[PDB]
């Protein structure tokens, strides 16, 4: 089953960004441009004919860097839906980056939306959700430095947050994230051992 | 302002219901792993609605989110005859939890749009809803793929929250 849903998320999120007030300003002009350019391509390719999300990360990274919680939340929610549905894999390494890939840069952008207690509470929540999804996603391979970063960010939110709902979520998210990571490590060890037993038989 | 959880076994239609309530569309979904959370507005109380995964391995995490929960929407596959005993088992477990003592229960017999579906009564039985006390609750036939049931169930729920 091949899906329209990827596209709806990408386009509707971009539209919501472009539709927001504070993005009209020249102060968010780069963001405005990025979103219009991305849209100009996704629309142009959707009437023709797969749409590859990896190429369109720039508007979301920029939205995340905005000084408007509204823009940031919208960006974070879209990224979580993108990663979750497996449209945003991020398996291409930038230049200085390796041994790291696009995905590590995406998780890092997510983590950087948290600036301490003063961070908007809805953006906090959005950060917890997206990290949980990222870290528990079976599609993507995440560098362990990026894993530890994800982990540290959730725990920081848990300490610093004034919002009890957010604290508890952070708490629950950490436990699940950790349990998943460890389950996954143990299973990888298992597969490696099995291959090795198989090779052992020349 | 009001905290709502959507719970139930995997495949039941929790996530589809979620986005059918938020933007009135049938979204294509994946098995939920990490929670979903959305702001929903039925005229006119503000809702924070949480959607957790119903896979076996995720269910123990449900209670981590019972804190301060105002109401629970519990979603059951009306065609899952094999597993309705498990929905009961889980529904029983969660309503034994002290953090949910004053939460409103709403059951969605989902996938009613299909012919193989069980009835409201048969399902309310198999989930042991009559033996519930002191619990405020009601069961509702629904299809999330179509529109049937959602508006009646939400209206009930909304009134019941006000009333309390
Ligand atoms: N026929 C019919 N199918 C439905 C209905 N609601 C959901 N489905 C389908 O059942 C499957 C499960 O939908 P989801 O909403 O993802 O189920 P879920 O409750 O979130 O399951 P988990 O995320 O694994 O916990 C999907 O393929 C839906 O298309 C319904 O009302 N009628
Ligand atoms: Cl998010
Ligand atoms: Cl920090
Ligand atoms: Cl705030
Ligand atoms: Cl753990
Ligand atoms: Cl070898
Ligand atoms: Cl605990
Ligand atoms: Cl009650
Ligand atoms: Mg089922
Ligand atoms: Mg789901
Ligand atoms: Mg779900
Ligand atoms: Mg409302
Ligand atoms: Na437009
Ligand atoms: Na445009
Ligand atoms: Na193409
Ligand atoms: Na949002
Ligand atoms: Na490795
Ligand atoms: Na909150
Ligand atoms: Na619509
Ligand atoms: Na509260
Ligand atoms: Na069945
Ligand atoms: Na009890
Ligand atoms: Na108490
Ligand atoms: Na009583
Ligand atoms: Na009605």
């Amino acid at each position: 089953e091949g899906k329209k849903t990827k596209n709806m998320f990408l386009t509707r999120a971009l539209e919501k960004i472009l539709a927001d007030k504070e993005v009209k300003k020249a102060h968010h002009s780069q963001l405005r441009k990025a979103c219009e350019v991305a849209l100009e391509e996704i629309k142009a390719e959707t009437e023709k004919q797969f749409i590859e999300a990896d190429k369109y990360f720039l508007p979301f990274e920029l939205a995340c860097q905005s000084k408007c919680p509204r823009i940031v939340s919208t960006s974070l929610d879209c990224l979580q839906k993108l990663i979750a549905y497996g449209h945003l894999t991020g398996n291409a390494p930038d230049s200085t980056t390796p041994g790291k890939k696009l995905i590590d840069r995406i998780i890092e952008t997510i983590c950087g939306c948290f600036q301490g207690p003063q961070t908007d509470e809805g953006v906090q929540l959005q950060i917890i959700k997206a990290l949980l999804t990222a870290v528990t996603s079976q599609h993507i391979e995440i560098h362990e430095g990026t894993v530890l970063q994800a982990v540290r960010t959730c725990y920081n939110i848990y300490l610093a947050s004034k919002n009890l709902i957010n604290q508890t979520t952070a708490k629950a998210t950490l436990t699940q994230m950790l349990n998943v990571i460890f389950a996954r490590m143990e299973n990888q060890a298992l597969q490696e051992a099995k291959q090795m037993e198989k090779e052992r038989h020349r | 302002e009001m905290r709502i959880l959507i719970l139930g076994l995997d495949g039941a239609g929790k996530t589809t219901i979620l986005y059918r309530l938020q933007v009135g569309e049938v979204v294509t979904t994946i098995p939920t792993i990490g929670f979903n959370v959305e702001t929903v507005t039925y005229k006119n109380l503000k809702f924070q609605v949480w959607d957790l995964g119903g896979l076996t391995s995720i269910r123990p995490y449900w209670r981590c989110y019972y804190s301060n929960t105002d109401a629970v929407i519990y979603v059951v596959d009306s065609c899952d005859r094999d597993r309705i005993g498990i929905s009961k088992s889980e529904l029983v477990a969660m309503l034994e939890e002290e953090e949910l003592r004053k939460a409103i229960l709403v059951v969605f017999a989902n996938k009613q749009d299909m012919e193989q579906a069980m009835t409201s009564s048969e399902m309310a039985n198999s989930l042991g809803l009559p033996a519930l006390k002191d619990r405020k609750w009601q069961i509702f036939k629904t299809s999330a793929t179509k529109g049937t049931g959602l508006d009646e169930a939400m209206e009930w729920l909304v009134e019941t929250l006000k009333s309390r």
